[PDB]
């Protein structure tokens, strides 16, 4: 219901005590009646407050058990993880499956472990090996140079670094997200139209940013995966799942989609001059390029939230960004992706 | 009684009133409790709960300074100038008794964290006035 | 209500007949404890027969 | 198992589960139990009659579980929609042999006394309830302690005790059926309250404490 | 139950008949009074949990959860009736598309 | 099943006699660490360890 | 000997309607005024995580009273930098807090009362009144007990 | 708990299964590695 | 006071438990080289206690 | 009495435990069997060998002096 | 989230202690601790109705917008009207819990009244509602049946109820009420092979129905009725189906064919003495049945009615072929495959 | 198929005008055997190289010639043992997939188990599945009347 | 419903009771992270027990 | 799949006995065991007789290719 | 009981005493720094290392075999 701040609960209370017979009473400062008629007020306004809460939990939680629309999990942090030895081996090695890496700063103690053997044959004085973060969160999200220790590793290991910062763990799918997605839904409810193959081609949890272009009599979608690809497997499993969803009597074809690169070549100013070093160029070339991938399909190279995304990292260090050759949006076509491309940090 | 309680004890030797030298709540011992049990021979008709426990040497007796054998620690391209880093080795040095006791308890004493509602074992025990 | 009990103790034995060796039974002690290494039990005899013998 | 109670004038559901368990803070769970819309107890009948099967009020009977089982979700879901069917599941159900009620008190100690009968239409009569248990115990009362097939060394010696009437022979009858009534475990004690005779012709009556 | 049933059994219930001031009875009307306007508050709250009765602030909630935001100037009955409604497209029908024209005119 | 209807006398209770942190299950003792294989691969808890630090406790398994 | 501080805070504590019953001064305490200078001046230590999604965190600058009442929000940064402040010396140096006196916490709380009321007339941001009431107490038990502290000390 | 054998339900704790693997860095470790 | 810092301690995220009780050790490192709001000292530390959860002093609690 | 029938051994009592198991001092053997590829050969006792495990030379040997 | 009793009497205290200076006492019978503690018992109170309207609302209130409704187990009730045999002189007392016994002795149901009524001073008759004692389906009784009143009176003739009781009422669990909801939403797609599909056997006399699917044309047919398809049919679902038919698709409706198959196979029996015409008879049952119970556009491959043939028994079979079927028989769509003449011979 | 493989008959079996004087069925599929059986359908689950204990009721089955003698019933089959795979997986393992079933689509399985059950008496050459859907027809009554009950539990 | 769960699994072979231990083994180490079946849940379990046995929940059974 | 038809096929033709001859119908049945609905069609590139053992000699599997198409 | 409760160590009941400082055996250590004027290394045990004095190489030092 309407939302009582504590002034008018104790005003009406004032009211009804005076209206109340009582002329001897008095509401000045300091009094006990008025400490207890506030308090009163404020038990009122915290039993509002938490009731409008709770109003909100519940329309959120009748919505989640309405229908079978759930959000899902949280993706587990994975990235590669660079071995440098002392010296070339001179006889192949095994690496023990489920070897532990891990850093020494208080800031990222969290753990990695490795899924598949690998091996490190002779003469070679260097070895990566892919690495899943074992928690379930953003903490994985490591910036450059922090995995920095090996469990059971031999002698012959120099040195262990990631050359590149993750960039991939993720929380609990977004409010926001999950409500487009379950709009979605619901404007997919009426089959045979661009929205519904839209969402049947759309609810299969490995592809990301589907397109469909509609020629006469004749449906094409342009599906891939979060790598920009499309395997034989996972794309018979979108056509059998858009059969149900699919306009009867008309033809469905699909083709991946064809990427495309381009070098953006970004400057950007930064206001500390103390700050600037090569650890912050390499996470702003790992950011714009990171922002370059997990892009859709059949949209334009906008650089204004390209700018909005790297002055998100910080507002007050950096302090602006110019382009030389991009200031014009590229149009892509229904078959192009933008998710390539080589990035040159150039500080003024 | 949940375990590793501290009980403290005061034992009233003579009379108040009577201004004797006895009158002085002296404390008799304090220490840490790490075992309680029901007890009792129902054939005699009886029962009691039994507590015990030691000064304050429980803390250091159960901390096992232990041995990690498999950890690198590695950096790339830096290293420490000191020797015995990376590895969990750790030396103590000083030219007495006094100093070396000193830097032994104070490596490990703060980081002995207990659920007690005020503080540590470093309140609790003075460790001072070595020689 | 209150429980009775009648105890009745047997011993049988296979190498004198096992029936007149319970007879003269008195008492006994059966230690078994998985903490140590060893089961071990006591048997105490009557004077009756000399049992040094058999 | 469960207490029976009752909607007094203006008495708050508070007031209850502080009454019976102690601390007030347990009637949160106690309503679940009765079922119970918020305007748990309700003074005025009319306002029952907004929707009656899910409120009390004044003179309405309430359940109120042991202590144990009172944080039992089973209890509560069973307690919720069951309500006088309580005592009914409590005592049991069975099928109901007292066909011919003047003729067994003809013969009893003799065997072939008892026969199904048919109650409402084209099913056989079944008992339930206080009645069972009394039925239970007459049967028990009247059959031999070593007659059933299976499970012996149920029913009386009554059909042993026949004797001169003389006092103590009374005594021991009055201590076989005591013993007889409380093989049930269902009931608390049974204790005598009169003993008297006419002749040749015993008479007697029990009292027994049946749980709740 | 409400705040005059459970408070401590020896205090009044009622007004006092050998004096017209009653400060006692001032502060007990006054705390029964705002007690019962939040509990019926509190019952009315049961139908803004339900899209059938919402209204204003939640039904605006309800509607962007579906999708279908408030029109300028729109009142809450049709603009529940259109929420409901919206999820009844049956797009691709030809009556269908004949509906959606008619409601579009 | 056995009720307190048959209970004599009873001495049962709580103990820190035995606490150990780190617990392994070391392969049979000729393979050694500086002269092949994985040595060992122990496991803790970060809490438990705050009140008994590093305390090891140390199994020789012949089979592995 | 300081605990490093999180980046929001650290950039948030670094820079008509009227109510009939409490009202503000504007005015800052002698030890808030020495913590602010200190964090003006040397540069504190601060974290990198952001994991406690609690506090200013998505509550007080996601809330539209930073562009919409600037004013008000004034009163918020000198009730953090107050309550800021009374944390610190407690915590850990507290030479500090030899320069706090009972009307130092008393327009305190004035300040909070008059920014809550007016809080309350908007229906979203219902949720920083919600730890504004808590708050309004605690230093409300530091008011009436601070004398004691320091001569007990 | 007497059903089927179930015993006490608090026997598997919420420290029973929950755990990690075992490395330096938590005590002495880690205080000459904060560059 | 208790209650609430309970609450909100259990409200907090695992991490931000693990830097609390990474700050609690720094400050026990760095220690050295009945209840009334009025007239008592004994309920001084809920009184702290409680802050340090509405302010961000560090990423949670202190004590 | 009847507790003691443990495990013991000598003329004077000892209590035998995990500490007999451990060996005390050096002892001598015979090289039957070299591993030639890895230089590590197995040594036998009187009555039992060491080392020899399924491994056939790498994994599990007797390490010789360099 | 809802707070208990002792967190918001523990806040009471500290802002009464916060605020007034006047109030140090509060020990288990001050004025102001219990009037503290009624305060907050009636937020606890209030608090667990919000608890209950949410999960109302959580179950079935999201859904109560939509066409469905909700059983909540009333029991049964109904008016009943009493007569007398003269008119009365009295106001009579009815009182609240008078039960009605039923007059049957196979109805063994049982009716209460939950409120009193007062019988005027005057009127010959008076109509009141009476409720069930037991819930479900079981309270439901038929016309004529109630009859008879625990609490008799000589004024009082007979009872009895005209209209029937229909407010018999049984729940059902959460998961039947969200099935419905399901069925309705998933009956609201259109334009697809399973929506077009379903709207087909929404009508009677419509079973195994298939569908083929081209770009150029669809057609539907079927053998709903005994086998057969008639003319009549066809026009009702036709005009049917319009509404589920894709905009500017073209929708075409024919009937189903068959096609009878000559097959004269041979089998080899590795022990001929077994042979007998009890043993001819039940393979050519066999394959006939085998034959029969082929589905629509189902190619006729030999592959599968060898595996069918032998797997009556490997030991018993040898060797089988067919002298009259050389490859496997390719069908239509519209086709479906039956037995017309079977023959077997035993080598 | 989260947790552990299932045997390979199994899978094969499960993937795929007679009256009684009681009975009647209808071909209902339970809502957690229409998303089970596309798992099924798919080839999304583990799998055992190697089969054993042939005294199970799918080889009975497979063994008799109902198959081509009686597809229908065959079918009927099929569908209980669907159903009855699959409350079997949600207890000891994912207990997210309840919240699925309800007691009417586990009523109607009897009314499928006995409609066949009288068939299958018609021709005694399948006695070995009788007696053996016998001894599941009371093993499902006690699911129906605690199924209520368990979910509220859980 | 055990006393035919365990004659029913008297009668399977080794195999099937080796891999009825692995299975149970498998379901154990990942756990954590008065018969009546009307108005009461006891005999949950038990009957569960026999329906996986006689249709097959694996070779041997889970439970 | 092809894996597992292979080792099927191996695991037929390897248990017969000189007493049994290979039959094109027989190791139809065999390999046609898996469930019809899976496997439609069956056909042999090379076998299209009968192969009469002689009675010392014993069929039984060579090299094995199996394929789709 | 009370007077139990001294150091203790082992499934089995054993007085630990000044026995247990005690090494019994050989172990095994890698060579991390050599003093080249006295030829007499310093070896790392896996966290803790031997020889190695306040003696810069003569008056304290590891031997080496000859």
């Amino acid at each position: 219901m309407k939302t009582r701040k504590l002034t008018n609960i104790l005003s009406k209370l004032i009211d009804k005590t005076m209206a109340g017979t009582s002329k001897i009473t008095d509401f000045t400062p300091g009094s006990a009646s008025r400490s207890l008629l506030e308090a009163v007020s404020l038990e009122i306004e915290q039993f509002y407050i938490l009731t409008k809460e709770n109003i909100d939990w519940g329309i959120q939680e009748g919505i989640i058990e309405a229908f079978d629309f759930q959000k899902r999990q949280s993706k587990r942090a994975y990235g590669d993880v660079t071995i440098q030895f002392y010296q070339p081996l001179d006889m192949r090695m095994y690496i023990p499956a489920g070897t532990t890496f891990t850093s020494t700063r208080q800031e990222y103690p969290q753990q990695f472990e490795t899924l598949v053997d690998y091996y490190a044959e002779p003469d070679s004085t260097e070895i990566v090996v892919e690495v899943y973060c074992k928690e379930t969160g953003v903490a994985g999200n490591v910036p450059e140079g922090t995995i920095n220790t090996i469990a059971s590793g031999s002698s012959l290991i120099r040195s262990v670094n990631n050359e590149y910062s993750f960039n991939t763990g993720t929380k609990e799918e977004s409010q926001e997200d999950f409500k487009r997605r379950f709009h979605s839904f619901v404007e997919s409810r009426g089959r045979a139209t661009n929205k519904s193959v839209r969402y049947g081609a759309l609810q299969i949890p490995d592809v990301e940013g589907v397109y469909v272009y509609e020629e006469t009599g004749h449906i094409t979608v342009f599906a891939h995966d979060r790598n920009g690809n499309l395997s034989d497997t996972l794309k018979e499993d979108i056509i059998d799942a858009l059969q149900d969803y699919r306009p009867s009597g008309i033809m469905l074809d699909v083709t991946g989609v064809e990427k495309e690169e381009v070098n953006v070549s970004a400057t950007v100013t930064i206001s500390n001059k103390s700050r600037i070093g090569d650890t912050l160029q390499k996470h702003i070339e790992s950011v714009i390029r990171s922002y370059l991938n997990n892009l859709k399909t059949s949209d334009d190279l906008i650089i204004t939230d390209l700018i909005q995304a790297i002055m998100n990292i910080d507002d007050v260090l950096i302090y602006d960004v110019s382009f030389d050759n991009l200031d014009e949006n590229i149009i892509v076509p229904p078959q192009g992706i933008i998710r390539a491309g080589e990035i040159k940090v150039e500080l003024k | 009684v949940m375990a590793n309680d501290i009980i403290r004890i005061f034992i009233t030797p003579n009379d108040d009133p009577n201004d004797k030298e006895g009158k002085q709540e002296r404390l008799i011992q304090v220490g840490m409790v790490s075992q309680v049990s029901k007890v009792g021979s129902y054939g005699n008709d009886q029962t009691q709960f039994r507590i015990t426990g030691q000064s304050f040497v429980k803390p250091f007796m159960k901390f096992g300074l232990g041995v990690i054998q498999e950890v690198q620690a590695v950096l790339p391209e830096v290293g420490w100038l000191i020797d015995g880093d990376g590895d969990n080795e750790v030396k103590f040095t000083g030219s007495s008794a006094h100093e070396v006791m000193t830097g032994i308890i104070r490596r490990f004493i703060p980081y002995m964290k207990y659920n007690y509602t005020e503080n540590t074992i470093d309140n609790y025990l003075d460790y001072d006035d070595l020689s | 209500m209150r429980r009775i009990r009648r105890p009745k103790v047997r011993i049988e034995i296979v190498t004198y007949n096992g029936d007149e060796f319970g007879a003269k039974l008195l008492g006994f002690q059966t230690k078994n404890s998985m903490e140590d290494d060893s089961s071990v039990f006591q048997i105490n005899m009557a004077g009756d027969t000399y049992w040094d013998k058999l | 198992r469960f207490k029976k109670h009752v909607v007094q004038h203006e008495e708050t559901m508070q007031a209850i589960a502080q009454r019976y368990y102690g601390d007030v803070s347990y009637w949160i769970d106690l309503v679940e139990h009765n079922n119970l819309k918020y305007p748990y107890l309700v003074e005025t009948d009319e306002e029952k009659m907004k929707d009656p099967e899910r409120l009390a009020s004044t003179g309405d009977t309430l359940i109120i579980p042991i202590e144990s089982d009172l944080t039992d979700v089973s209890a509560k879901e069973i307690n919720s929609r069951d309500k006088d069917v309580l005592v009914e599941l409590a005592l049991g159900r069975d099928l109901n042999i007292t066909a011919d009620e003047k003729y067994f008190n003809e013969h009893g100690t003799s065997d072939n006394i008892l026969a199904f009968s048919t109650n409402g239409n084209g099913d056989l009569d079944t008992v339930k309830g206080i009645d069972n248990m009394k039925q239970q115990l007459q049967a028990r009362l009247l059959t031999p302690r070593g007659s059933l097939m299976l499970h012996p060394n149920y029913g009386s010696d009554l059909h042993n005790l026949f004797g001169l009437n003389i006092p103590e022979q009374a005594t021991l009858i009055e201590m076989e059926v005591l013993r007889t009534l409380t093989s049930d475990n269902r009931v608390k004690s049974a204790n005598l309250i009169d003993w008297k005779i006419q002749g040749n012709v015993y008479s007697g009556q029990f009292s027994v404490e049946i749980k709740s | 139950a409400n705040f005059l049933k459970n408070l401590h059994p020896l205090l009044r219930r009622d007004r006092n008949k050998k004096d017209n001031q009653d400060p006692n009875f001032a502060l007990i009307d006054a705390l029964n009074e705002e007690m019962n306007q939040v509990e019926k508050d509190a019952i009315e709250s049961k139908l803004q949990s339900s899209l059938k009765t919402s209204t204003s602030e939640y039904l605006d909630k309800f509607g962007d959860w579906f999708g279908v935001y408030r029109k300028t100037d729109e009142k809450d009955d049709v603009y529940r009736a259109r929420i409901i409604k919206y999820l009844l497209l049956k797009r691709g029908t030809n009556n269908a598309i004949i509906d959606a024209i008619k409601d579009y005119l | 099943k056995v009720p307190t209807e048959d209970f004599i006398e009873e001495d049962v209770g709580k103990s820190d006699v035995e606490t150990y942190s780190i617990f392994t299950a070391t392969p049979a003792g000729m393979l050694k660490e500086l002269n092949g294989d994985v040595f060992s691969k122990p496991q803790f808890h970060p809490e438990l360890t705050d009140r008994y630090g590093y305390t090891k406790f140390e199994v020789e398994n012949i089979y592995l | 000997n300081f605990i490093p501080q999180p980046q929001g805070l650290l950039r948030f504590l670094n820079t008509s309607f009227v109510s009939k019953f409490y009202t503000p001064q504007l005015q800052l305490s002698e030890l808030a005024k020495k913590v602010l200078t200190n964090i003006k001046t040397d540069d504190i230590p601060v974290l990198e995580r952001e994991f406690n999604d609690n506090t200013i965190i998505h509550k007080a600058n996601d809330t539209l009273l930073k562009v919409q009442a600037p004013r008000m929000y004034m009163i918020l940064q000198s009730i953090v930098l107050e309550a800021y402040a009374i944390v610190n010396c407690f915590v850990e140096n507290p030479s500090s807090l030899k320069y706090l006196t009972e009307e130092d916490v008393s327009i305190t709380r004035e300040n909070l009362n008059y920014v809550a009321d007016y809080l309350g007339n908007y229906d979203d941001y219902n949720s920083v009144v919600l730890d504004l009431r808590d708050l309004d107490l605690c230093f409300s038990a530091i008011e009436l007990q601070l004398p004691l502290i320091k001569k007990e000390a | 708990i007497l059903e089927d054998g179930k015993g006490s339900p608090h026997r598997f704790a919420g420290l029973w299964n929950q755990s990690s693997d075992f490395m330096g860095g938590l005590m002495g470790e880690d205080t000459s590695k904060e560059l | 006071a208790s209650q609430r810092v309970d609450e909100g301690i259990k409200e907090l995220d695992k991490n931000a438990r693990k830097t609390r009780d990474r700050n609690n050790q720094e400050i026990s490192r760095r220690e050295n080289t009945i209840y009334n709001p009025r007239q008592s000292t004994n309920g001084l530390k809920g009184n702290i206690d409680n802050m340090a959860l509405i302010i961000g002093y560090g990423d949670g609690g202190v004590s | 009495m009847v507790v003691r029938f443990q495990s013991s051994m000598g003329r004077s009592l000892k209590r035998v435990d995990s500490d007999d198991l451990n060996v005390k001092g050096l002892v001598l053997a015979t090289v039957s069997k070299i591993n030639y590829k890895y230089q590590s050969v197995e040594v036998k006792v009187n009555n039992l060998t060491l080392g020899s495990r399924i491994g056939d030379d790498g994994s599990l040997a007797v390490p010789y002096p360099k």
